[PDB]
């Protein structure tokens, strides 16, 4: 289908970046859209064939090429906080063969800040179920908690006894802001993993709440007191208590 | 590639009455290929203000075109159509017969 | 505005009927689509209609009325998994632009049987700052307020499924770091029935 | 009424002189209502009947964009076809397409077709079922597969059974005055001769619309039309048509010969005596 | 009103 990288990206006003996009369906018409809360989808640039590219609804600030019919890279030459949005790539048959249908790529979430000094990896923390709950319901509710992270680029997952589960997993659809006043604001994401007492009471099974955070690259200018907010994997754990 | 010789018909839009304003038509049809040269003549001279229709075709895939010019026929004035196509060894001229 | 879509959030209980409406302006449109977008994911195509009439695939049923320039999508036998926002798209030709409506979100509410409203206070160690209040097993109807005190954080009601038991539990959490914080009060700013099992 | 809409596209290649010529025309019955000629000025879809001018920007913009797509698919086909038959870049070649739909007196679907020709003869055509294709050569066969795997017949059928009849009706209404018309043929009968031994009699049908008409020469039952000269129905230039038929009749029997005029603007088939 | 999905040959 339609593939595109990267998945997440942080940049500071001024940095250039190119969103790659490809399609192996032999399509002639590819487009780039950006999705904002109060705007749904908006076309940026598009191409009906190789060596062809014309602007869309909000072409401002974006460059775009099409030397090959398979690729269609979107290029930003000097970032800006207004470019913070989700980017979807879409191919279409056009004049070739196939049922007239536009297919969307996976997308790419980007966030541009005035100061990279703001990128913060989360702090995970698993909370042991409630004695009452266990007693009263016969089930176990564990709550994970990623906090103080920025940007809102996290992939959270649970892992019991060495394997990842979905069974009782139910994380929030979107992070929360811990100061709805800063656009240098931080987030907090919650998640639940409910398992009956038959499980949690077994002292030999381990639960881990993994959070994938996407941030700055290895060799990246920094030195502020911290630890370069690099793309990390911050986890938390707890063992099946005996009680 | 198929090749058909054009059928030419030169006539007027209305019954001809000398001195009266009318229109002179030359209707070429059933030809192929499409390139064709058509001219309306008056006393054997090229009429300039001649307007033609949009190339179209029939079931057998043959093209038909209409050429026409305003004019006032007289007793002494001579009008004819001149068509050129690859199926012609030489341009074919068709005079107007105020009956036909 | 080329394409107008239904409205805001459309709530419907499990197994019910979720109907969506779509209306367009360009008289010449000839292709209509229905995409499905799950939060934080990309739009996924689920329905295409190229003729006037009704079409069906699985639990969907699309209608097209070119005379009224209206498009439909009815989701039979709903599941929370159907929860997402649905985009309506329309076009005229191969080279025409694809026009989506703002989309209409659809929050599919689960069938809770033996509601066990409750507010359990959980615990952790040195991991940091706050303890956490868990609000679980309430009725899908019970909507939930938000952070009435910024310094405190509260999440949205999410539906979790425990497959091996065919049992869902609506849940929402809250946390904060002040010796003045608690669980009983953490939600007092939310319509909770006097069926509040409040462990202490 | 039995009405229809037809679109005719002709594409001719120009070895050595540039992009092929592309002409596109649209009718409803025997009235053209739009055109596009790659040679003309605008380079846009243009009105050719008064009742279509009232459509707005949205219409022409789209109609214009689509026709440009059509030319594209054609500009290439010439290249593609030249290949199927391994032909030299030295010669010029033509492609023509035509598609449409007919409605009955009820203005509902009846028939729909999409014929394709290259260099003057059928290359491929959609079958009356609008689900199957018909091919002429091993060449035109490749194309067929490429359309059976891509689901072309599908799309056409939807358009043909829908949008086509839908818009046809729209046109038929907006052009109530111009198209619901049934101009009856004004008749005539001319007799000339070279000099004895025979007459040259011509039956004359003028100013009639639509062009559907049948002229027959009969001598009280004699199938004379078998030896009659009939000229292709020709356009007058004002929306009506003309046509005539003649037979070389032996001076004397000419009064026994009668012409038969058939047109939808005539209650009873006219019979003209000499 | 023209067809909206021409296809090469």
């Amino acid at each position: 289908g339609v593939t595109q990288t990267p998945k997440f990206q942080v940049l500071k006003t001024g940095q250039s970046m190119t969103l790659q996009c490809a399609q192996d369906m032999n399509h002639e018409y590819m487009s780039w859209y950006r999705q904002d809360p109060g705007m749904g989808l908006r076309l940026i640039h598009y191409s009906v064939g190789a060596g062809i590219t014309d602007q869309g609804e909000v072409p401002n600030g974006y460059n775009v090429s099409r030397s090959t019919t398979e690729d269609f890279p979107l290029r930003l030459l000097s970032a800006a906080p207004s470019q913070t949005s989700v980017y979807f790539c879409a191919s279409r048959p056009g004049l070739a063969g196939g049922r007239p249908e536009q297919y969307f790529g996976p997308g790419t979430r980007l966030t541009v800040t005035e100061d990279l000094k703001n990128v913060f990896p989360p702090e995970v923390a698993v909370f042991e179920p409630s004695e009452a709950e266990i007693s009263h319901t016969q089930k176990a509710t564990l709550v994970c908690l990623a906090t103080g992270f920025y940007p809102d680029h996290v992939e959270l997952s649970w892992w019991v006894n060495g394997k990842e589960v979905h069974s009782g997993v139910s994380t929030d659809p979107q992070p929360l802001k811990e100061q709805p006043a800063l656009n240098d604001s931080r987030y907090a994401l919650s998640s639940r993993l409910r398992v009956s007492a038959t499980f949690w009471q077994n002292p030999r099974n381990h639960f881990r709440c993994q959070v994938q955070f996407y941030g700055l690259s290895e060799n990246d200018e920094w030195t502020q007191d911290r630890a370069k907010p690099v793309t990390q994997i911050v986890s938390a754990e707890a063992w099946g208590r005996a009680d | 590639m198929i090749q058909r010789t054009p059928k030419i018909q030169v006539y007027s839009r209305h019954p001809a009455e000398n001195g009266k304003s009318n229109f002179l038509n030359c209707y070429v049809s059933g030809f192929h290929p499409s390139d064709i040269e058509v001219d309306l003549l008056k006393n054997g001279e090229r009429i300039e203000k001649v307007e033609h229709s949009d190339l179209s075709f029939s079931k057998d895939w043959s093209f038909y075109l209409l050429y026409y010019t305003e004019f006032t026929p007289t007793e002494k004035d001579e009008y004819a159509c001149r068509v050129n196509h690859v199926t012609l060894s030489q341009p074919k001229i068709v005079k107007w017969d105020r009956d036909m | 505005k080329e394409v107008e879509q239904n409205s805001g959030p459309l709530s419907v209980p499990e197994g019910a009927i979720a109907s969506l409406n779509c209306t367009y302006s360009d008289r010449g449109s000839q292709s209509f689509f229905w995409y499905r977008q799950y939060s934080g994911k990309s739009p996924e195509l689920i329905m295409s209609i190229y003729s006037n009439g009704d079409k069906e695939d699985g639990r969907f049923t699309a209608q097209l009325n070119k005379a009224s320039q209206y498009v439909s999508l009815l989701i039979r036998d709903s599941q929370p998994s159907d929860s997402a926002t649905y985009l309506c798209a329309v076009t005229t030709d191969s080279w025409g632009k694809l026009q989506f409506g703002a989309g209409t979100q659809v929050v599919v509410t689960p069938d809770i049987q033996n509601p066990d409203p409750a507010v359990y206070q959980l615990r952790d160690s040195k991991s940091s700052d706050k303890s956490v209040c868990l609000f679980t097993d309430f009725d899908s109807q019970t909507n939930v307020s938000q952070s009435k005190d910024s310094d405190v954080y509260i999440t949205d009601k999410t539906v979790l499924d425990m497959r091996s038991m065919d049992f869902k539990s609506n849940s929402a959490v809250a946390w904060s770091n002040k010796s003045d914080f608690a669980c009983a009060n953490a939600f007092n700013n939310s319509i909770i029935p006097e069926d509040t099992f409040f462990p202490s | 009424g039995s009405h229809s809409m037809r679109y005719f596209f002709t594409s001719v290649s120009r070895p050595g002189r540039g992009e092929p010529r592309f002409i596109a025309v649209g009718y409803v019955d025997d009235t053209q209502f739009v055109r596009f000629d790659s040679d003309a000025a605008s380079q846009r879809m243009e009105p050719r009947a008064p009742w279509i001018e009232q459509e707005g920007p949205e219409y022409w913009d789209g109609e214009t964009r689509k026709v440009k797509a059509h030319s594209q698919t054609h500009r290439v086909d010439l290249g593609t076809l030249r290949g199927y038959y391994n032909q030299s870049e030295a010669g010029s070649h033509t492609v023509q397409r035509m598609y449409g739909c007919d409605v009955g007196s009820d203005w509902r679907f009846l028939r729909g077709y999409h014929q394709y020709a290259y260099d003057g003869k059928d290359y491929i055509a959609l079958k009356e079922d609008l689900r199957s294709w018909t091919a002429a050569d091993m060449a035109a066969q490749t194309t067929k597969h490429k359309w059976e795997a891509a689901h072309v017949a599908e799309q056409l059928r939807a358009y043909l059974e829908g949008t086509c009849v839908e818009w046809l009706r729209r046109y038929l209404e907006n052009g109530k005055e111009t198209l619901q018309r049934t101009d009856a043929p004004k008749t005539h009968m001319t007799h000339h001769a070279v000099s004895d031994h025979e007459a040259t009699l011509r039956c004359w049908a003028l100013s009639f619309y639509p062009a559907e008409i049948t002229l027959t020469w009969q001598r009280d039952g004699e199938d004379q039309t078998q030896d009659t000269e009939l000229v292709e129905t020709r356009p007058a230039g004002d929306g009506t048509f003309q046509k005539w038929a003649a037979v070389v009749v032996p001076s004397g029997q000419e009064q026994r010969y009668t012409c038969h005029v058939q047109h939808e603007g005539l209650p009873k088939p006219l019979t003209l005596r000499w | 009103l023209l067809f909206g999905y021409p296809r090469y040959v």
